[PDB]
């Protein structure tokens, strides 16, 4: 049904042309990759307490 | 239209159908009905849903 | 021996070109201000 | 204390367990081949090798077996069409005891050297401690893989001492098992020549020896050995990881685009040969060469094999299936029985007309006639209120020549719209749709599957190269 | 033979097994409809 | 060293910058005044998309003849 | 209508890795009891 | 001179001028 | 006769997700 | 010491940027790249490949233009500046559709460099390299599309083109298609990439609405040192709001971090998988089921039937402008079409 | 990518042209005849699909234009009417009742004497 | 550790873990092998390709014998 | 020819109460491991 109201909406508002939805698009692109940088940057910089067996 | 699963859908394709395009904007409860299997010939349990689902 | 061979070995040595020249900046300049 | 992603690393310092493991996983893929092979024999139907053939059953480890000599069933019958007398131990079934054997011989052995894991030859002789010198273990066995190499090409694919491979004509009509010499000129490097195999894997068996020769003598340099991690097994997982993934990209290359090692006959027409027109405009050269000899349409167009009209039909497209239908290419049409016949349309004034051809890449298409130009004369219309075109209106006659039709005409418009829309497919034939309870959609032929599963893998390995490659070369913060 | 020294221990704490079992979950769910076909 | 914030201000900087700047912004002027980027890149002139003998989209229709292909097609 | 295949590889996809996992959490919840001696060995 | 942040930030603003010019030519071609 | 498979499995998550919130490891 | 050790000392330096020994691999094919879709969106034209304007030269603005595909009688030829295509003169190469496979392979090496750098710098810092892995997944995500895609199909005619309007005019094409949407990898991609941002913004809200009490003024922004040990906002009491929440919530600050990095790179590598499934028209396209129903009882309809009539529109009335080398004529009588409009 | 649309495309453009040199070759005009050795050279290249019918095609273009470099007028005529004959190259004109040349823009048909359009 | 007869027959072949070569040595050929390597694959890659055309090579389906 | 429901009554029938008496005999074996102190707790 979402594909549906979707194409529908396309078809009849040319959206992917309202500035709007280019923010949103952009509002998730650019959360996706600063959680993947802050995560990794985290991550990364872990101080060294366990040594081999243990997660 | 069906939408349920026991008429023939499965999981990707079965929705819950919006109600009748016949009643447009208006209230439509219960108890507004002739019978029940009015209720649910005309969509009425998408009005219910998305109301209390809003609250 | 065809245009398409003397234009492919040609490339061959236009690329090892591009990378000597590399190679030579940075040889220079890593002698020039060795520290 | 290990997390379940990390449990199979107890072998990483154990050489006597690493054989072990290593040994349940080539046991595991023997047994694998040997049940696959008795599973596929078992639903095989030989009758038909022209209109049902391997590669429209489903058939997946078959083709890979008598693309080397493999022929012969204890059955009585051949691959190629004959009754066979006395098959002998190399035949479909000996093939799949033999992996199976080896499967059982395999697991026992891993059983013992799991158990006898401390052993003096895995022990360093001056500090007591297991290890392993990589570069001259490498050494041996690329000295190993050469030999084997060089025999290969010369012996087996040669015939000096052996069957050869499976080599066919241009056009897939007559194929056969037979001994090639190698081409040492510049046409070796060509894909579709078969001769360049022999060659190739002679030359590299050579090299391969005087490389095992050398990594063999001569001890790693200090620089190298620090900068690669040389005394470390994880450096040898990533190098592989790499060359297996390199590996399976340029197999799935050469089975998608075409190559003198995957012949038509055995995995199915590819999908440029049907973008191109190749088996058609072969047809229309052997029909015209026919004609200007002094024959009529009939006789040209019934000299045509049924063979060769069976390549030019969409339904062997292998860019034509669903990633989700699953089965033999049987179970979307049917058994194929016989050809019909070649259709012609002629308009109210004798001109030839042309269906339109349906593009591999659509999933429907409208039916359209057109002239020698291009310029549409007839179709069948969507909106039956003010049309123009319509083949009742312009009045459209079919004829049949060659097959199972022909020399029938046909004249009323029903008639002539049924054939209209069954020639936009290709080659019109007749099918068993009740045997296998056939649904109607196209499924994939054997070129695809193959594709699709080495290409994810490949991409997949990637991954592995980066991810365990990292973890070698940044072994002390790990 | 004898007693090996590099045998250690597996273990899998109650959130670890709530993940694996909502993944496999919605994994049969996602993935039922197309097998069925 | 010297950050940016120096730069801004040095008066040498800003007299180079005001007699260098204008040179490149009336190069590119010229550039496209001229008519050169037509016939650099061969972009098609307003009046130039057809001639008085096509009236089609020139598409090119081959791959090793396609420099004769395209010089029939854009005068011949 | 449906293939008959999908209900084997349903079922069985979705009932073998449960019990694998539910066997490597209550043999941990067994390892930690025996370490910690008490009632339950 | 011959440092890399001249050559860097120059031969990434010398263009930029060059084809901003170049638009604002192109703002003012009549059909 | 699928429905039921279906049916079972959302059942399913929605007891996994049941027992996930309610029979919980303490975060001390 | 000897050359090399010169080298290797001068490019690990401590200067304006980092070079590295991936600089001399990442610098120029990233420049290239990064020039040649500059001077292809303002000079080159599209004409004789797709027929359309696609410059400013002609009119486009930033929405409309674009570095167009080549020409579809080039199937897969490297298209070099000196092949047997272009011969040398630059025009020609420029006119058939060059650039596009310029840019392309310039940018895929030039993505390769700039991994390889992000190994050499956390080698050079001494962390581990997890940067590299979530780098990894849009390598796969560029890879994948813009280069196994059309190797699959019949030419490089049918790849993205670099431009805002052709990855409108790419998506519409594969719903069209292809029936993308229906695929179950796209969606692991959606599911990936929407948790991904949630997670960014749940933490953001979490983390600024726990804040310990290190100053006196309402500006709580400058109430933090560079870097001290004690942690800036409180766990436990985070713990005990999402716990009262939710119902469950993050105790273990290393898993957070470790899940954020996950989820998105996942989705971006399960979309992949479908993507290289597509590249072979092995697509998920249709429920037989349903379809054999639909054909002997013309009464069954559900939400499905719609979007499969909806792309039998798109195709019927896309394809004959959409490919322009075929030939396409298709009479008014035969498009598909509902009533009224 | 080869196929029958290249074909037809080419047939048609290449045809058309070479076809309008019949009157041009009645009589004899030399440099107007070596105008189109572009469209010759193309409609040898990408109009025919197979390898003697192309080696046929290329030889006899290559006597038309052998005769063209020598003054004449009848050797030049008999060629261009065996290449006529071999080739089916004919000029050719559509009406509307049995038409529909091309629907949309794009095509080599547009505003030729094969375009016609039916519009409802 | 057990002593068996084919570890006997084996140990010399496994005696010299960790000797190295003092400083590069057989680096350049290495690095000459890896280059003529490359090139032959570009060769061979873009005689698939049809990028590279040569006299009496023709990238088609094969009659053969 | 034949039902089909006991492919799936076979199967299922086979396979759960196979994997529950591993579950046991392995918790068992990791309960007599963690009694003992050792290399694996
Ligand atoms: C050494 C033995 C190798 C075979 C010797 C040469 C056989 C040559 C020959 O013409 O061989 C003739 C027979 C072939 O038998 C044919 O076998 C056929 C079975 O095929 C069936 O299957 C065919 C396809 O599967 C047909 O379609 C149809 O179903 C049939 C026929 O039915 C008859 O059995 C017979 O004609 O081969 C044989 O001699 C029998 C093969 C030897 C028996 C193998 C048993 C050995 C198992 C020992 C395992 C030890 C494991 C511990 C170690
Ligand atoms: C991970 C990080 C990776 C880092 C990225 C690094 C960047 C590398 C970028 C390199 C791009 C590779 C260019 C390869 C060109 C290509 O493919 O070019 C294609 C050619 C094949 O040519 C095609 O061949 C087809 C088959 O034709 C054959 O069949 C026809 C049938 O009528 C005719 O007979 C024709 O004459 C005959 O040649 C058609 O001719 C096509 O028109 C023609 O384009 O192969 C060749 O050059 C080479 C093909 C063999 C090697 C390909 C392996 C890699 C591709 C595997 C994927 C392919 C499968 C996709 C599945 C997904
Ligand atoms: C590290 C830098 C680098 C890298 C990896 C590439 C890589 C590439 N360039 Mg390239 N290029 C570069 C810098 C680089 N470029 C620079 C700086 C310029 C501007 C001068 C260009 C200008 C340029 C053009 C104009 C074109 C390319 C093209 C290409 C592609 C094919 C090239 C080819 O066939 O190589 C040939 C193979 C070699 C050079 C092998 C190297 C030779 C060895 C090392 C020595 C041989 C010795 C010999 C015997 C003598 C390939 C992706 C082509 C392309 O993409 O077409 C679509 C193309 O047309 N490049
Ligand atoms: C990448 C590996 C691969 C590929 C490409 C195929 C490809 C195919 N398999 Mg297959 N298969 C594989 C691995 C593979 N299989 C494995 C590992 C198993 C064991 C579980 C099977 C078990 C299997 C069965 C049981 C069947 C297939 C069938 C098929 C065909 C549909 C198709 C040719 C079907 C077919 O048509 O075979 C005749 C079929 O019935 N396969
Ligand atoms: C004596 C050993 C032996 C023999 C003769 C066979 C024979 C056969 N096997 Mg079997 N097999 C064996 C052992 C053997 N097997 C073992 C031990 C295993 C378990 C690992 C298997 C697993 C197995 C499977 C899974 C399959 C077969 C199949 C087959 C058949 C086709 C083989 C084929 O196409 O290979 C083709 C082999 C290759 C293309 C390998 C290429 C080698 C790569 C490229 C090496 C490159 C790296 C190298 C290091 C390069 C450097 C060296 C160089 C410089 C010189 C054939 C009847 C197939 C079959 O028909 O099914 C029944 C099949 O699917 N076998
Ligand atoms: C030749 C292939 C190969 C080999 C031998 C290894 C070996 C190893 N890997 Mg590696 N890896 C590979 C390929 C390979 N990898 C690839 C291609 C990838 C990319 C996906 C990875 C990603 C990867 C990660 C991310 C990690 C490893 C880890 C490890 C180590 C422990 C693995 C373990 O305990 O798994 C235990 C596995 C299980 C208990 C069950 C896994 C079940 C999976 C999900 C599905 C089962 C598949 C089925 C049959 C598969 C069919 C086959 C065709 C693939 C070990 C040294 C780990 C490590 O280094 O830890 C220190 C680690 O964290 N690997
Ligand atoms: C809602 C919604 C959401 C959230 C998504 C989400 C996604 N879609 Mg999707 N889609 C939707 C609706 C949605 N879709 C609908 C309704 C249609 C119809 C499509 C049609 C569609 C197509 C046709 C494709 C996607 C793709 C994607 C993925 C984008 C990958 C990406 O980041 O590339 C962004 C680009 C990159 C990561 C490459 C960047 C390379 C470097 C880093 C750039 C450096 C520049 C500097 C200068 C992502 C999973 C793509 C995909 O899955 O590809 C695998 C894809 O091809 N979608
Ligand atoms: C034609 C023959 C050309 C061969 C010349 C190579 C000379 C290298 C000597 C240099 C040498 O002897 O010194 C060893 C050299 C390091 O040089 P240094 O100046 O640090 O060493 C000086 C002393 O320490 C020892 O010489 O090791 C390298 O890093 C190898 C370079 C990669 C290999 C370079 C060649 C590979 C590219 C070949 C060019 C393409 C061929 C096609
Ligand atoms: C012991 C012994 C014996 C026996 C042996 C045997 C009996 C064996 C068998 C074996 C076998 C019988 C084996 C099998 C195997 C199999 C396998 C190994 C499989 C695997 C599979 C897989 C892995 C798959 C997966 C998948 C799926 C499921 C889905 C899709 C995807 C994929 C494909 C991935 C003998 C008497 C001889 C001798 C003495 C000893
Ligand atoms: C291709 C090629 C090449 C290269 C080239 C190059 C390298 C170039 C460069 C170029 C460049 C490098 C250019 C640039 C330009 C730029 C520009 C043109 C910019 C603009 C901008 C703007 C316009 C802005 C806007 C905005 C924004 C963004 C935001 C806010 C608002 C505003 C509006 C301000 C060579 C030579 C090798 C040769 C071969 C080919
Ligand atoms: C518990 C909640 C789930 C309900 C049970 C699901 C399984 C039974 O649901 C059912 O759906 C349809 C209801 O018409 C049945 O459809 C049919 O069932 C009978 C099978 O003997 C037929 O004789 C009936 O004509 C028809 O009702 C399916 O055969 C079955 O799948």
């Amino acid at each position: 049904g979402t594909f549906n109201f979707m194409l529908v909406f396309q078809a009849e508002h040319n959206i992917l042309m309202h500035p709007f939805h280019m923010a949103g698009v952009a509002g998730v692109f650019g959360g996706s990759l600063f959680s993947a940088m802050h995560g990794s940057l985290v991550t990364s910089s872990l101080i060294r307490e366990t040594t081999e067996n243990e997660s | 239209v069906a939408g349920s699963l026991l008429y023939g859908n499965n999981i990707i394709s079965g929705a819950v159908i919006p109600s009748s395009n016949a009643i447009g904007m208006h209230f439509y409860p219960i108890w507004e009905a002739a019978s029940v299997d009015e209720w649910l010939y005309n969509g009425g349990p998408y009005q219910l849903i998305v109301l209390h689902f809003l609250l | 021996m065809t245009t398409s061979l003397a234009n492919f070995i040609a490339s061959l040595t236009a690329g090892a070109l591009v990378l000597s020249a590399i190679g030579i900046a940075l040889i220079i300049i890593s002698k020039n201000d060795r520290v | 204390a290990l997390p379940w992603y990390r449990v199979h690393t107890v072998v990483l310092n154990d050489p006597g367990r690493l054989i072990s493991v290593h040994l349940m996983h080539t046991a595991l893929v023997a047994g694998w081949a040997g049940s696959m092979a008795l599973y596929e024999l078992a639903v095989f139907d030989p009758s038909d090798p022209v209109l049902n053939p391997m590669w429209r059953q489903g058939m997946f480890v078959m083709p890979f077996m008598t693309r080397l000599g493999i022929t012969d069933s204890w059955g009585g019958w051949s691959i190629t069409g004959e009754s066979v007398s006395n098959p002998g131990l190399w035949s479909f079934e000996g093939v799949a005891l033999s992996h199976i054997v080896l499967s059982g011989m395999c697991f026992l052995a891993a059983i013992w050297h799991w158990v006898y894991w401390d052993l003096e030859l895995f022990r360093d002789p001056r500090t007591g401690e297991p290890a392993l010198d990589l570069p001259k273990i490498f050494g041996i066995h690329l000295l190993l893989s050469g030999l084997l190499c060089f025999g290969f090409g010369a012996f087996h694919v040669t015939g000096l001492f052996g069957p050869g491979i499976w080599v066919s004509d241009a056009y897939g009509i007559t194929g056969k098992v037979q001994p090639v010499a190698p081409s040492w000129g510049a046409d070796g490097f060509n894909p579709f020549n078969p001769g360049g195999i022999a060659a190739h894997h002679i030359a590299a068996g050579i090299f391969g020896i005087f490389a095992g020769i050398f990594h063999l003598t001569v001890r790693p340099p200090q620089r190298l050995y620090r900068a690669l991690r040389m005394g470390n097994i994880e450096t040898v997982l990533s190098s592989s990881i790499s060359a297996v993934f390199w590996a399976a990209f340029v197999t799935s290359g050469t089975m998608w685009y075409g190559a003198a090692a995957t012949p038509i006959e055995l995995f199915g027409p590819t999908r440029y040969q049907w973008d191109s027109g190749y088996f058609q405009q072969e047809i229309e050269r052997q029909v015209e060469s026919s004609v200007t000899e002094g024959l009529s349409e009939s006789q040209a167009w019934s000299r045509i094999p049924d063979k060769l009209a069976f390549y030019d039909y969409i339904g062997n497209n292998p860019a034509k299936g669903g990633l989700f239908r699953s089965g033999p290419m049987d179970k979307g049409d049917g058994i194929a029985e016989a050809w019909l016949g070649h259709p012609i349309f002629r308009d109210k004034d004798g001109r030839e007309l042309t269906v339109r051809r349906m593009p591999a890449f659509f999933e429907t298409f409208p039916v359209i006639l057109v002239d020698k130009d291009g310029i549409i004369r007839a179709d069948i219309p969507f909106r039956r209120a003010e049309s123009k075109y319509s083949i009742e209106q312009v009045g459209v006659t079919v004829d049949f020549y060659g097959g199972k039709l022909n020399g029938q005409t046909f004249k009323d418009a029903p008639t002539v719209k049924k054939f209209a829309r069954k020639a936009q497919l290709g080659e019109v034939f007749e099918f068993d749709r009740t045997s296998l309870e056939s649904d109607g959609v196209f499924r994939s032929s054997p070129r695809g599957w193959y594709t699709f599963g080495h290409a994810n893998f490949a991409l997949l390995f990637f991954l592995g190269h980066l991810w365990h490659g990292g973890r070698t070369i940044f072994r002390d913060v790990f | 033979t004898g007693p090996n020294p590099n045998k250690q221990a597996v273990e899998l704490n109650r959130t670890s097994l709530y993940w694996g079992l909502l993944l496999i979950f919605v994994l049969a769910v996602l993935f039922s409809s197309y097998f069925f076909n | 060293e010297r950050p940016f914030s120096d730069i801004i201000t040095s008066v040498r900087y800003w007299i180079i910058h005001t007699i260098t700047i204008p040179s490149l912004f009336v190069s590119g002027w010229l550039f496209i005044s001229t008519g050169l980027a037509y016939d650099v890149f061969g972009t098609p002139r307003p009046n130039e998309y057809f001639t008085q003998d096509r009236q089609q989209v020139p598409l090119v229709n081959d791959r090793f003849s396609a420099k004769q292909e395209l010089e029939d097609l854009t005068k011949g | 209508e449906v293939q008959f295949g999908a209900y084997l590889a349903v079922l069985l996809g979705t009932f073998l890795p449960v019990l694998f996992l539910i066997n490597l959490y209550i043999q941990t919840e067994s390892r930690k009891a025996g370490r910690d001696g008490g009632i339950d060995s | 001179i011959f440092t890399f942040r001249w050559l860097a930030v120059h031969g990434l603003a010398i263009p930029t001028v060059f084809f901003l010019g170049g638009i604002t030519a192109m703002q003012f071609i009549q059909r | 006769m699928e429905a039921l498979v279906y049916t079972f499995l959302l059942i399913g998550t929605l007891m996994v997700i049941f027992f996930a919130v309610f029979f919980r490891d303490t975060p001390r | 010491r000897g050359l090399f050790d010169l080298v290797d000392d001068w490019l690990k330096r401590d200067r304006f940027v980092f070079v590295g020994w991936s600089g001399i691999l990442l610098f120029p094919t990233a420049y290239l790249a990064a020039g040649g879709w500059f001077t292809g969106t303002t000079f080159v034209t599209s004409w004789y490949t797709h027929g359309l304007a696609s410059s400013y030269l002609e009119g486009c603005n930033f929405l409309t233009a674009a570095v167009s595909t080549p020409a579809n009688s080039m199937g897969h030829s490297l298209l070099l500046l000196w092949g047997p295509e272009a011969q040398g003169d630059f025009t020609r190469w420029c006119q058939i559709g060059g650039l596009w496979a310029f840019i392309a392979l310039h940018g895929a090496f030039g993505l390769i460099g700039f991994c390889l750098r992000q190994f050499e710098i956390a080698r050079l810092v001494g962390i581990r390299p997890y940067n590299a892995i979530a780098f990894s997944g849009p390598i796969a995500v560029f890879v994948s599309v813009f280069l196994l895609y059309p190797l699959g199909q019949a030419s490089w005619f049918f790849a993205p083109s670099f431009g805002v309007a052709a990855i409108f005019r790419f998506l519409l094409f594969l719903q069209g298609f292809h029936n993308w949407t229906l695929n179950p990898f796209h969606m692991m991609g959606v599911a990936g990439i929407l948790g991904g941002a949630l997670l960014c913004a749940i933490h953001g809200a979490t983390v600024e609405n726990t804040l310990f009490e290190d100053g006196d003024a309402a500006n709580t922004f400058r109430a933090f040192t560079p870097t001290q040990s004690e942690e800036t906002y409180s766990m436990v009491t985070a713990n005990r709001f999402w716990s009262q929440i939710f119902g469950v919530a993050f105790s273990n600050k290393r898993w957070l971090h470790f899940f954020m990095l996950f989820v998105p790179v996942a989705g971006l590598w399960t979309s992949s998988i479908g993507i290289v499934g597509l590249a072979l028209n092995l697509r998920a396209y249709d429920f037989v089921s349903q379809e054999l129903r639909a054909a002997e009882d013309p009464e069954f309809e559900t939400f499905y039937t719609k979007n499969i009539l909806l792309n039998e529109g798109i195709r019927s009335w896309m394809a004959a402008q959409d490919q322009p080398h075929e030939n396409f004529v298709f009479p008014e009588e035969v498009l598909p079409r509902g009533n009224a409009l | 990518a080869k196929s029958a649309a290249t074909q037809s495309r080419a047939r048609g453009i290449y045809g058309q042209r070479i076809a309008a040199l019949e009157s041009a070759v009645n009589a004899g005009d030399f440099g107007a005849v070596a105008a189109e050795k572009n469209a010759f050279i193309l409609f040898n290249s990408g109009a025919i699909a197979d390898k003697s019918k192309k080696s046929e095609a290329v030889k006899q273009t290559n006597a038309i234009f052998a005769a063209i470099r020598a003054k004449d007028a009848g050797a030049l005529k008999s060629a261009y009417a065996t290449y006529k004959g071999a080739n089916d190259i004919k000029v050719i004109v559509a009406d509307k009742e049995s038409g529909q040349g091309y629907s949309n823009d794009y095509d080599f048909k547009a505003r030729t004497t094969l375009g016609t359009i039916y519009v409802r | 550790a057990l002593r068996t007869r084919l570890g006997e027959i084996l140990r010399p072949l496994n005696a010299e873990y960790g000797k190295v070569v003092p400083g590069w040595g057989t680096t350049p050929i290495m690095g000459l092998t890896m280059v003529l390597f490359l090139v032959f694959l570009l060769i061979i890659l873009q005689i698939y390709n049809s990028s590279l055309i040569i006299e009496n090579v023709d990238v088609d389906w094969a009659n053969a014998i």
